[PDB]
Order: structure tokens, then C-alpha cells, then sequence
RNA sequence: UUAAACCGGCGUGUGGC
């Protein structure tokens, strides 16, 4: 939470669509990570076919600029709540309250002329606390194209390639979900055929 | 480390000869084989080439004396 | 205001205490003023320009 | 007196909770007190062994970035409470702890399970809530012993120890003290004037025990010190002719050679460790070694010399390093 | 022997490819670049020293000639790659051969805010302070008694 | 592992025999700026020496004064005797008599020859004289201290008023004229930064700059000792 | 004839200096 602040930061948060704002009031049954279980009061229930509400988190997926966005719930079993109030505090939220950033200790002196013209000097145990730390999602999408001669495949059978670069591949030939990668390595079995016809 | 070159212009003049001469004396250097005429402390042959040429050893008009002692040493050595 | 909240804090109200150095462990004159600021991670990582 | 003056001695161990600690060395004769106080402040915030949390693997996640059905909180979370989580170790220097839960509840530090050689500093550090009947989580939590504060990036060694899945990388920052505030006063001296008391506190993980932290960090300045209190010109540069033409890498054992096991024993029934020795060892000595057969043989074939080496090469100067 | 196996070691990131990097940038001047170049000041030759990270670290002192604070700003450098062009770069590109401004006779190489105000807060005198009135022997014993 | 790393030093550079530059490298990632400093604040006051304290002109009783035979004021033959380095004998405290009359600069060679004192420079210059008829004297007494020992602390404790009707002078036990450490960076095979120290300093000549910083590091070590692993290893 | 070796063009929008 910003230690200062101006008052419209408990707007923004809210009127912002990114959070997940309660409907419906009443209970709170089921909490998860991922969703949200809310049991309706009996006043504002409907009259017929009426039950409870779902709220289904979004989890990290990638966005127009690389960043990843994320909800985390922030309530907790048998909490009420009302109609308007956040269930999930979103990016860059704290408790319904809109916060940038995270406030740090900061003097103001020449260090060494480590902050010559402008430049910030930032100390280790910002890096320890595990502080400023971001993530970024980054898609990586191979197509199929259809040629005169044949269709596009993906099977994993990949001719002139060491086992090694094969090992990440499963047997349909896209690598499993939690397999890191650093360098040039094949994540999509895509080989086809080039040999012309009149054979 | 050589910091400044200043000193290699006040003594070879207009600040561009001393390109010329660095340049062919360090070429000579380089490819050529020649001998460093100072002992040096494990740098470039650029820098070598204009600290020999810094030490009054090498200017442009011994340059051309050493060329045309190559030049007689190749017409002695064809014979 | 400022003053008062500084003073219910208990710290000074000039908000300048006398810092000691780091490696040489020496005390500063004309005491720095410290505090808590809010500063922000903009995107332009250095990861994706160099 | 006017030259020699006496040394400071260690008399407070004082504690006022679990972490913040208080001790009082005297006496300091003079300039000796913010000399000492900013040494050892800059040897304990720098370096003091710790036992942090390095490498952790939950059952049912695959990556951290993912979720688990029963947790309130995401992998994310779990392993920001795991580096939070300190913890002593005392026998070994690298251990694995188990934490399994099932259940509504915080599920804290108490809920691992402990071992003798393991002790837990503080169980009430919660590290998730699981918010499910049903719900169970099974982990295990790699705690290892270092000096000083290494990010999980640079800490990659090879390309195979991170292919299990499971494996998440927490970046070890194991640093038992917090802070070290430290000054100087007026030591109660049975006879004399102006002499300084260094009164230092230490607010710490509580996992390192404070007098024994103080001690060890005057055991490296003074072991830092060593080197210019006998200095003079020495030089470890080889500038002479030490080029050797023996077997470079070859002096190492056989086991690191990518190879398994009973072919490791194997190659220590003939008291052959080392290859420096198996260099002279051509391959009519394969064969007779007792239990090298059909795919052991393999292995010590394609291991060995698909690498450069020959098994076999006849050299006299593997004693003497020439 | 071959070239493959020379890429293969630096692909390879070994460690017997650092110290041939010292030898290879001990005196091997590069040439540094601003984006919007007006004057001839804004391209300059520099002598690399290896830092870790990601960025480049650039001298103070010379920041003023490129009229570049460190507010985001990019800065671009090449390879001389050539006898000629080493030695070019090192005679009249060298940042110790342009200190004066080719516009005037002012020294492009003025002291910045740090420093010309870390001189003045110290040259700046009162008139009651420690040590006052006393005789000092020597520059050096005078930074004795203020340390 | 908890094993540290221990420096291998390059250049202990001797130049001028009075101001030498020592290098050490490399060290740990924050041991060069306390090394450094706390060498530093060691020789410049925690390293005990001899230098003068007292000084009595038979002609003169002031520090103010309009006094003949010499173009040079009292002040400067104060500021001349606080840099008149001597080393002394298993004695802690002497004076010295300077009786001399002449044409030219009284100097310190001119120093009664004791047994117990070694004057590390002969050739130091001390007060220029008047060409005739000027025979000055005075006494000068030292002790063995602890270091920088200023005039107004000084003063104001040894003389309760100054009963002997005597004068002072700045006293300097401190054999190290000047100290400054510099850190800079240093690599060994891939690692990211090691502190190399360059420790340049400059003694009075009464001992050499390496022998002052064994000494500082030995008394250092022996202030340590109470807390130093109590042993070689402990185990 | 045979053998060996090697093998971003355009517009648009946004943002930054
Ligand atoms: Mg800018």
C-alpha cells in the first residue's frame, strides 16, 4: 500500500475492471486460488431458479505488452461481503486500494557519485526481499500452413536432431507444461514434406 | 596505458602524418615481424607503434630510410 | 501537520538524523533527511534493450 | 600503559527476545570502539553462514507460475513464506525436509516434519492456509548450508539438475542477521578515564546464536588480516616452464566420466581410480577385470574414449605433474 | 585446430574464454555513440573495461559534452576493427585529445553539480569550528586531523 | 563452504623509501573497504611513537612574539619542531638541548648527541638565523604517546595554569605522516567483482611504510585475540 | 570421370530519449 497517499486511490482500484467486484452480496463458502464461491442472502435471492455465484479467477496470461496479469483472492472463509466490494485483489492492488509500487527507505546524499545526474542507487537487500521481482509472458505460436503437396504435421519425429534437443518433447510433440528452456531447442514437432510430385 | 597522445603531436606535426606513420609502423609490426624498439609491457601493437614513434625512434623520414634499407637488402639478397 | 504526525511518530521533525558511513563507519555532519518514498519499476528493463 | 595496552573481553550475552540480542565488549582504549564497531557490523551484515532454503518440490505442482485446488494462496506465495522461513541445521550441511498437510487451516512451520539435526527457529511463521476439506499438500524442501546470498539464476550448475519438473528454484538468501546497530560509551573501568564500551545489538533470524556469530566474525577479520601481517612480495604468476604433456584431465576418477555405478566399483576392484594410473592400462586389462561384460563394457568403452582419450597411452611423467 | 571448434567454446561460455578477452581488450579502443549527434563531441573513443550486468558504464565527466542525462537514455558503440581505425580513434578520437570545445575557448570537460558542490560545502569556511586557531605543518597533516 | 579467500598482493612499490604503495588483491566483495579503514583509523591514531611536546626558549616565554636573530617567527619554529622526527630508546620521555650560534639555518644535526635519541634526518632544516652575533637556545622535551595529541586538549590538562611559565606545540606520536586507501575492482576466473586495495602511504622515515602497516596489523591481531576463534581452528 | 572439405518491403498505432 503507498504509506502516502491522496484519497482517489480507493476509487480507481474499484471502478477499474480488472478487479473482481462482488455482484451479489452475502457469504463467502469456498475460497481457492483460482475461484470464488459466493452464497446469496436470502433477500436479494431470485424468487425461482435462484443458487449461488462463481467467480473465476483469470490466471497468469500474457497481455498486449508482455506483463503478466494476475488476480489473488483476499478473502477468506465465512467472510461476508456486499454488493460492490473486490473479491480479488488484482495487479498493482492491496485490499481494494490501488498501489504502483513498493515504498523503500531513501536518503537523500551524494553516494560516491553513484547518483551523478540521475541515477537511483539500490541496495541488496531490495534484490533479497524479493522486491521488485516482475514476471513477463511471452508467446511463441507456430502455424501449420498448407502447402500444393501435402499437409502440415506435428509429429514428434524429427529427422537429423540429437536426442538431446528431443528429451523436452513428449510423445505427441509439444513440450510439457513446466519445462523451462534457455537456448534454441524444439518445442513443436513440425516436420513435413517438401519432395515434389511425378515420382 | 598511454592516456594522451599530445606529446606525439608536438613533435610530429599536423596531427594526421602521425596517423600515417602510426598506421605504416604498426602495419610493419603486425604482419611484417618487425622487432618492438622498446620492451613492451604486454599491449596492443597499436599502442607499441606509437610509443616507439614516441620515443623519437620513428618518424616518417626514417621510415622511408628503413624502406629503402628493406629495398637494398631485397635487391642484395636476389643477387 | 506534517510536524505533529512526524512528532506522534516519535521521529525528529525535521526528518534529518545523523547517519553513520557504511564502510568507513564515521558519523555525517549536517544530518541527511531520510524517509519513505514511492517509486516505481517502469517498463524499460535493460533485459530488452541491450 | 604507554605502549601495550590491554585487550577488550567479551561479558554480555544479554537477550532481550529470540532475535534481538545484546552484547557489550570492553575495554577499548581509544578510537578502537567505532574501529571495531563498523569491522564487525561490516562482517556480520556481509557474511555469516546461513541455512536457508534453496530448492523445494510440491507433488502436485509443476511450475511456480501454476495453482493447487485447496490452497488459498498461489506456489508464488508458498515460496515467498519458504525463503521467510528460517531454520538450523547442525549435524549435515545439506538435509531435506518433508511437509505433508490435509485439512482446513494455516499450515505453518509446525506442521514439517522435524528432524533431530533440524530445528525449526520460530513454528509460528505460517506458510499457506489450505481452505479445503479434502484438500492435502506433500512437499519436500531442500535446506543447505552456505556463506553469504546467491540468486536462483546464477545458481544453475548443468543442463540435467533442473529437468525434473517438480524442482523449483527459490533464490537462496540465507542471512541470519538482520541488523547490526552498534556504540560507543563510558566503560565502567575499576581505575582509569575515557574508556569505551562497544555495546553492539543484532537483530538476527534467530537461527545463529549471537556470541557465537561475534566470535566467528572476529575469526575471519583476523584470518583477513593474516595476509599483510607478514606481508612481503609474493607472487603466484608461472613464469617459468611448468607446460606439461602428461595426462591434462585425466588425474580426476573415474566417476566423473558420465558413467554409472557397478562399472565405478568395478574399476575400483583393480584399485583404479584415478585414469592417471589407467592411462598405462591398455585394453588387454578389460576383460580380465573382474565382472566387465556385455553392456558394463559398453559403457567403459563409449564413456572413455568417445571423449579424445585412448584407453592405453604409454607416458612417463604422471608422478612428477610433467 | 578448426573455427567450429573455437565456436562451440565461446557457444559454450567456458572459462578459458575470459582471460583471451582481457588480452583482447586491454588496448583495443572502442566508439562511443549518441543517437541525436550535433556537433562533432557526440561521437568519442573510449578504452572498454569489463563490468558485469547489462549496461554501460560511462565516465561522469564526459556525460556534460554528450548532453545526455541518465534518465532512459541509449547509447549506441562500434568496433574500429582496423589498424588504421584503432589508432585513428585512439589519435583523434580519444576523449583525452578533445577537451576543449571547438565552438570556444571554454573546456568542454567543466565540473558537473556533484562535484563542483562537494568542493564548494568543503572549501566553504565559517567562522567558529573544531580545530580553530591552530597551525597546521602540511597538506597531509591537515587530512590527518580531518579523518 | 564457509572458507573465505585470502589475497595474493601484486606491488609494494617503495618509491622516494618514505611513500610507498602497497596493492593486495583480491579480497572479499566488502572486506577491502573495512580493511582499509580500519587500517587506516589504526595508523593515524592508535600507533604509538615519539615526537615533541615541550618546548622552552631561554629568550622567549609566548608563541606571540617580535623576536630577533631570527627572519622567522615563533610560530614557524613550532611548525618546523612538530615535524622533527626522533627515534627514542627503551626510554619514554627526555629533552634535548639545541645551544648554537652561527651565520646560516640552525638545523637539527645540531642536536647534542644523546645516547638515548636518533634523529631520523640530520639535514632537516629548523630555524634560519640572523648572519651575526645571534646565539639562541632552547630545550625541547618528547615523549612516547599514542598519536595526534592536539594544542588546546593538551594544554589545558598538563600546565593547571601553566605553572612553569612553558610553551607547547602540536604533538604527533603517530610515525605515519599520511594514509589513503583506494578500492577498485578486480577479477578472478568468472566472478562478478572483488575488492583490490591500494593502501598509499607516507611515514616520517623513522620506519618504513610496510614495517607501520605490520605493525598496525599485529596490533590489531593482538586486540582481536580475545575473540579470535580462541585457536587455530577450535577442532 | 573419381576422391576429400565447406555452404523488414510498406503502412499504421503506441511509447521512449
Ligand atoms: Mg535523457
Amino acid at each position: 500500500k503507498p504509506l502516502v497517499g491522496t484519497g482517489m486511490e480507493r476509487a480507481v482500484a474499484v471502478d477499474s475492471g480488472v478487479t473482481a467486484v462482488a455482484k451479489r452480496g452475502g457469504v463467502v463458502q469456498y475460497v481457492d486460488a483460482s475461484r470464488i464461491v459466493i452464497k446469496v442472502n436470502e433477500d436479494e435471492m431470485y424468487p425461482g431458479e435462484a443458487g449461488i455465484d462463481i467467480y473465476n479467477l483469470t490466471k497468469y496470461t500474457r497481455s498486449n505488452q508482455n506483463t503478466c496479469i494476475n488476480q489473488m483472492p483476499c478473502v477468506s472463509l465465512g467472510e461476508p461481503v456486499e454488493r460492490g466490494d473486490v473479491l480479488a485483489d488484482g495487479p498493482s492492488t492491496d485490499l481494494g486500494e490501488l498501489a504502483l509500487g513498493q515504498n523503500m527507505r531513501v536518503a537523500f546524499m551524494p553516494w560516491n557519485g553513484y547518483n551523478f545526474e540521475d541515477s537511483i542507487l539500490v541496495s541488496e537487500r531490495v534484490v533479497q526481499e524479493d522486491r521488485f521481482t516482475t514476471i513477463h509472458i511471452q508467446e511463441l505460436a507456430c502455424v501449420s500452413r498448407d502447402t500444393k503437396l501435402g499437409p502440415e504435421e506435428i509429429t514428434a519425429d524429427i529427422p537429423n536432431v540429437g536426442e538431446a534437443a528431443l528429451s523436452k518433447l513428449d510423445e505427441s510433440g509439444i513440450v510439457y507444461i513446466g519445462a523451462e528452456v534457455t537456448g534454441g531447442d524444439i518445442l513443436v514437432g513440425k516436420v513435413t514434406p517438401k519432395g515434389e510430385t511425378q515420382l | 596505458a598511454r592516456v594522451t597522445v599530445q606529446d606525439a603531436v608536438e613533435k610530429i606535426g599536423n596531427r594526421f602524418d602521425l596517423v600515417l606513420v602510426a598506421a605504416r609502423r604498426a602495419r610493419q609490426m603486425q604482419v611484417g615481424g618487425k622487432d618492438p624498439l622498446v620492451p613492451e609491457e604486454n599491449d596492443k601493437t597499436t599502442v607499441i607503434a606509437l610509443r616507439e614513434i614516441e620515443e623519437g625512434l620513428i618518424n616518417n623520414q626514417i621510415l622511408d630510410v628503413r624502406e629503402r634499407q628493406e629495398q637494398q637488402e631485397q635487391e642484395a639478397a636476389e643477387l | 501537520e506534517i510536524k505533529e504526525l512526524l512528532k506522534l511518530g516519535d521521529l525528529p521533525t525535521s526528518g534529518q538524523i545523523r547517519l553513520y558511513d557504511g564502510r568507513t563507519g564515521e558519523q555525517f555532519e549536517r544530518p541527511v533527511t531520510v524517509g519513505y518514498m514511492y517509486m516505481l519499476k517502469l517498463n524499460h528493463l535493460v533485459d530488452d534493450k541491450m | 600503559s604507554v605502549t601495550e595496552f590491554l585487550k577488550p573481553r567479551l561479558v554480555d550475552i544479554e537477550q532481550v527476545s529470540s532475535t534481538h540480542a545484546k552484547v557489550t565488549l570492553e575495554p577499548l582504549e581509544r578510537g578502537f570502539g567505532h574501529t571495531l564497531g563498523n569491522a564487525l557490523r561490516r562482517i556480520l551484515l556481509s557474511s555469516m553462514p546461513g541455512c536457508a532454503v534453496t530448492e523445494v518440490e510440491i507433488d502436485g505442482v509443476l511450475h511456480e507460475y501454476s495453482t493447487k485446488e485447496g490452497v488459498q494462496e498461489d506456489i508464488l506465495e508458498i515460496l515467498l513464506n519458504l525463503k521467510g522461513l528460517a531454520v538450523r541445521v547442525q549435524g549435515k550441511d545439506e538435509v531435506i525436509l518433508t511437509l505433508n498437510k490435509s485439512g482446513i487451516g494455516p499450515v505453518t512451520a509446525a506442521d514439517i516434519t522435524h528432524d533431530g539435526d533440524v530445528e525449526i527457529v520460530k513454528p509460528q511463521h505460517v506458510i499457506c492456509h489450505l481452505t479445503d476439506e479434502n484438500a492435502s499438500i506433500s512437499m519436500r524442501i531442500k535446506v543447505q548450508r552456505g556463506r553469504g546470498y546467491v540468486p536462483a539464476s546464477t545458481r544453475i550448475h548443468s543442463e540435467e539438475d533442473e529437468r525434473p519438473i517438480g524442482r523449483l528454484l527459490v533464490d537462496a538468501c540465507y542471512s541470519p542477521v538482520e541488523r547490526i546497530a552498534y556504540n560507543v560509551e563510558a566503560a565502567r573501568v575499576e581505575q582509569r578515564t575515557d574508556l569505551d564500551k562497544l555495546v553492539i545489538e543484532m537483530e538476527t533470524n534467530g537461527t545463529i546464536d549471537p556470541e557465537e556469530a561475534i566470535r566467528r566474525a572476529a575469526t575471519i577479520l583476523a584470518e583477513q588480516l593474516e595476509a599483510f601481517v607478514d606481508l612481503r612480495d609474493v607472487r603466484q604468476p608461472e613464469v617459468k616452464e611448468e607446460k606439461p604433456e602428461f595426462d591434462p584431465i585425466l588425474l580426476r576418477p573415474v566417476d566423473d566420466l558420465e558413467l554409472t555405478v557397478r562399472s565405478a566399483n568395478c574399476l575400483k576392484a583393480e584399485a583404479i581410480h584415478y585414469i592417471g594410473d589407467l592411462v598405462q592400462r591398455t585394453e588387454v586389462e578389460l576383460l580380465k577385470t573382474p565382472n566387465l561384460g556385455k553392456k558394463s563394457l559398453t559403457e567403459i568403452k563409449d564413456v572413455l574414449a568417445s571423449r579424445g582419450l585412448s584407453l592405453g597411452m604409454r607416458l612417463e611423467n604422471w608422478p612428477p605433474a610433467s | 585446430t578448426t573455427i567450429k571448434a573455437a565456436k562451440k567454446m565461446v557457444e559454450r561460455e567456458e572459462a578459458v574464454v575470459w582471460d583471451i578477452l582481457d588480452e583482447v581488450i586491454r588496448e583495443h579502443p572502442v566508439l562511443l555513440n549518441r543517437a541525436p549527434t550535433l556537433h562533432r563531441l557526440g561521437i568519442q573513443a573510449f578504452e572498454p573495461v569489463l563490468i558485469e550486468g547489462k549496461a554501460i558504464q560511462l565516465h561522469p565527466l564526459v556525460c556534460a559534452a554528450y548532453n545526455a542525462d541518465f534518465d532512459g537514455d541509449q547509447m549506441a558503440v562500434h568496433v574500429p576493427l582496423t589498424l588504421e581505425a584503432q589508432l585513428e580513434a585512439r589519435a583523434l578520437m580519444m576523449s583525452t585529445n578533445n577537451i576543449l570545445s571547438p565552438a570556444n575557448g571554454e573546456p568542454i570537460i567543466v565540473p558537473s553539480q556533484d562535484v563542483v558542490l562537494g568542493l564548494y560545502y568543503m572549501t566553504r569556511d565559517c567562522v567558529n569550528a573544531k580545530g580553530e586557531g591552530m597551525v597546521l605543518t602540511g597538506p597531509k597533516e591537515a587530512e590527518r586531523l580531518y579523518r
